[PDB]
């Protein structure tokens, strides 16, 4: 209007990096299943560990370097919990395509692995029991720098190291809540929680000798059904063993429990990291876009070449807006007495790159934003202070409330889940954590394979969490149970796609039968659909925004696949930390 | 099935019950795992060797023989067994 | 003060009765927040009341329990300020969406709080 | 017996032994240890000490030439 206006850079749609996922998309049902195939398995105990690992994620300073590179698989075969079981662990895992026996992990792989990784549990229990405890120095103590627990705190002599702060816990825990499964629950169906336990209201006060004041506080009150923890001896919290044994004394189920608790009250009580995170959350900011809990990156719900593509139109939109901005009446005659240098530096070079990207051409203009992104971030300044497109993991306003793992949203179906490692100030070397854009050459150098295994750890790799799997969690009938009563107290909402690169491979192939649009709409994907694995979606349209996230991830998995298999690989060739020298003089000798 | 953390079964009586037979009349607190370790390093070696002799064997027990000729080549000479 | 629960129990009577999916249909924008850094977001919020009054207003014991449903329930044991808020805190939370929709009903709570007949009088 | 079967765990799977071969095992070990350890008292008494302490230990396993 006046010169063109300066087109209003809305936070709504043009955010940071970060948009939010308001967890109420599936208000429609749902629940179908028909993403099932062979490769899926029922895991009631993962979304478990994946709370254990993004905590551990956020508090990298105050844990072991050893827990920074842990895994999925460490767990797994540390705490002998196997997949399959929708009541636990499908105890052991049979082999091949038939198996009379089962694995049996120690008859699987190497021993001292197993024992390496149980020694790392008992470790990280041990430093989780210190956090919620060594609190009577709460945070600074005399031992201030470090995590409070190390190799040889484990390795001590004390021989006994988890009796105190077990005797600690047993005491602060009857008062600091149970969880169901550790609650004693009810067998009379009449204490519920809603109603009360006892009528104590032997009759109501009705002829009441004050008239004045027909009104009554004591109408009808009862005895208070409270839920109860189980009996000490049902309280495997009273098993001695832990004080010596340590963690691995239970069954593994209760282990989980069990960690999952003290991750519980570490959080409520371990009063350091208890201020430190509100420190950090709740200091003077709010969210660009409003306060909400979870968020992830704007290429992680959209994709890059969506996002690409809806960032070059803004590109476009906000360098007209700045060219529109600097020759601007009142802006103008406010520039000659100078308002802000960023407002003089920015439209001084806003304008030679005008004048050098009116000369770039429309096939050239996509690519403009990708070559000058990084002249581009000093811009936004009197804009957004990150980029729509910019690193989520700087920042410390989203932070808390950021959930990493997620690795896709799809719509009738549900989120994808991905638990790779930490990537907070430490583990940033290879982080695959990052911006869209070095992100995707990262992608781009292990394609080429630039970069390989020795290059790999040499690189921080031994910091690098070695392995992997892959999960899709059922957002919508979780919520729909929520919203619609909770049927649940044991229901699974998690299942695993794939572990490792073959199964990656084959769930590519099985997941591009997905992507196949609705083909069979103008019917009459693939086989035997209506046994093992519902190939074909239901015949409508609904798919097709679905289907373009869906080969987006496909994209995604691909592109990862290259590196997981590169970590695949270089944990085998590089398990042990070696004089690698002379592996490569191995090379140069031949 | 797996096995583990013997090395504390050990025990501290026994530690300077050898100790006495050798002789010492006081002792720090921390000797016991030093000695730990140590005994842990010539029981590795040993084994390890001695598990070497099995295999080229082709054997799955170890026998007293294979034992005997690792401590003789360490330089342990050890009599009384064939 | 005991009497302020009262109608407090009847005013979220009312608006647990009065929405129809409430953990999606809910408004409280009357009362948006008095002088908050405002980290609870709504429908988290919607959750607990409709948790809060689904026990209602025992005013007895509400807030250590739905710390055990927070410590229990899947969709929110996600969060972790939803846990490093012990229920004295949840108090100054829930106290204040029970003042919130106070606030909003205070024009509505009322309405059918602090009129008591008689038998000799019509009314 | 448990600590031999510990550490041979690691170089071969499901291995068995002589009862013959723990003895043979057992004798050396002591043998060996008690070497070490009149050698640390005699390190000690030259430090004009009497409790032992590990740095005459190790000190004496650097004199011996273990590495």
């Amino acid at each position: 209007a006046h010169e063109q206006v300066e087109p209003a850079l809305i936070p709504s749609n043009w955010t940071s990096v970060i948009p939010l996922l308001t967890s109420d998309f599936k208000n429609q049902y749902s629940v179908i299943s028909r993403l099932k195939n062979p490769n899926m398995k029922p895991v009631p105990y993962a979304g478990d560990i994946i709370k254990l690992m993004a905590f551990i994620n956020k508090f990298s300073s105050f844990f072991h370097s050893d827990l920074q590179n842990l895994s999925f698989q460490d767990f797994e075969v540390g705490l002998d919990l196997y997949p399959g079981d929708p009541n636990g662990s499908a105890a052991g895992i049979v082999k091949g395509p038939e198996d009379t026996s089962l694995l049996l992990y120690p008859d699987f792989m190497a021993i001292k692995d197993i024992v390496y990784c149980q020694d790392k549990m008992n470790l990280l229990f041990l430093s989780l029991l210190d956090l919620t405890f060594t609190e009577n120095f709460d945070g600074k103590s005399a031992k201030k720098k470090g995590p409070l627990t190390t190799w040889e705190n484990l390795k001590s002599s004390s021989k006994k190291v988890f009796s105190n702060p077990l005797y600690r816990l047993r005491l602060v825990a009857r008062e600091w809540g149970y969880p169901r499964e550790w609650r004693q629950q009810l067998p009379s169906d009449q204490d519920i929680s809603k109603p009360k336990t006892a009528l104590f209201e032997q009759d109501e006060q009705t002829p009441v000798v004050d008239p004045s004041h027909p009104e009554i506080l004591t109408p009808n009150i009862y005895t208070w059904n409270a839920n109860e923890p189980l009996p000490l001896e049902s309280n495997p919290l009273y098993n001695r063993e832990m004080d010596k044994n340590g963690i691995l004394a239970l069954k593994p189920m209760d282990r989980v429990v069990l960690l999952r608790a003290l991750t519980d009250w570490c959080a409520s009580h371990s009063s350091a990291i208890h201020d430190e995170i509100y420190k950090l959350t709740h200091g003077k900011k709010d969210p660009v876009f409003g306060i909400q809990t979870q968020q992830v990156p704007r290429y992680t719900i959209e994709g890059v070449d969506n996002t690409i593509n809806q960032f070059k139109k803004l590109c476009s939109l906000i360098q007209s807006r700045y060219e529109i901005r600097s020759k601007k009446k009142h802006f103008v005659k406010q520039l000659k007495e100078g308002k802000k240098p960023d407002l003089s530096r920015k439209l001084e070079i806003l304008k030679e790159i005008k004048a050098e990207l009116k000369n770039a051409v429309k096939s050239e203009k996509d690519e403009l934003l990708f070559s000058l992104y990084d002249k581009w971030v000093p811009l936004f300044e009197g804009e957004l202070p990150d980029q729509p497109l910019a690193n989520p993991f700087s920042e410390r306003l989203y932070k808390l409330r950021l959930q990493e793992f997620f690795l896709g949203r799809v719509p009738h179906i549900g989120d994808f889940y991905m638990p790779r490692l930490h990537s907070y100030g430490d583990s940033l070397e290879m982080s695959t954590f990052t911006d869209l854009r070095n992100l995707q050459a990262l992608l781009s150098k292990f394609k080429n394979n630039e970069y390989n295994a020795f290059t790999l750890f040499e690189n921080d790799g031994q910091s690098m969490s070695a392995q992997f799997k892959l999960f899709y969690h059922d957002t919508p009938s979780l919520a729909h149970d929520v919203a619609r009563g909770r049927n649940t107290s044991g229901k699974v909402y998690w299942y695993e796609l794939c572990h490792d690169s073959a199964t990656l491979l084959e769930f590519l192939e099985f997941l591009d039968y997905k992507i196949v649009k609705p083909q069979d709409e103008k019917k009459e994907t693939t086989d035997n659909n209506p046994s093992i694995n519902t190939n074909p979606l239901p015949k409508d349209a609904k798919y097709n925004t679905a289907r373009k996230k869906l080969q987006i991830l496909k994209e995604f998995l691909s592109d990862y696949y290259f590196i997981l298999r590169q970590f695949e690989q270089m944990k085998v060739q590089f398990a042990d930390m070696k004089p690698g020298k002379r592996q490569l003089r191995r090379i140069q000798r031949q | 099935k797996v096995l583990r953390d013997n090395i504390q079964g050990i025990t501290k009586p026994a530690i300077r019950r050898l100790a006495r037979r050798g002789g010492v009349k006081r002792i720090s607190g921390l000797i016991y795992e030093e000695t730990r370790g140590v005994l842990k390093v010539f029981l590795e070696n040993v084994i390890r060797d001695a598990v070497t002799y099995t295999e080229h064997a082709k054997r799955k027990t170890v026998t007293a023989m294979d034992v005997v000729y690792a401590l003789k080549r360490q330089g342990r000479t050890l009599y009384g067994f064939g | 003060k005991i009497k302020r629960v009262k109608m407090q129990q009847e005013a979220l009577r009312r608006k647990l009765s009065e929405y129809k999916n409430p953990f999606f249909d809910l408004k409280l924008k009357h009362p948006p927040s008095s002088n908050n850094k405002r980290t609870y977001s709504e429908e988290e919020d919607r959750f607990i009341l409709l948790m809060l009054f689904k026990y209602g207003l025992d005013r007895d014991d509400v807030y250590e329990l739905v710390r055990d449903e927070i410590r229990d329930c899947p969709l929110f044991e996600l969060d972790f300020y939803f846990r490093s808020r012990t229920p004295v805190e949840l108090a100054r939370r829930g106290n204040t969406l029970l003042q919130c929709l106070e606030k909003e009903f205070n024009a509505g709570i009322v309405l059918d709080d602090a009129t008591k007949d008689r038998m000799k009088k019509e009314d | 017996q448990r600590l031999v079967r510990e550490i041979a765990q690691d170089f071969k799977t499901d291995l068995r032994f002589q009862s013959s071969a723990v003895m043979a095992l057992q004798e050396a070990s002591e043998a060996y240890l008690v070497a070490l350890f009149e050698d640390t008292n005699l390190c000690a008494i030259h430090a004009k000490r009497v409790t032992i302490m590990p740095k005459d230990i190790q000190l004496a396993r650097r004199i011996r030439g273990e590495r």
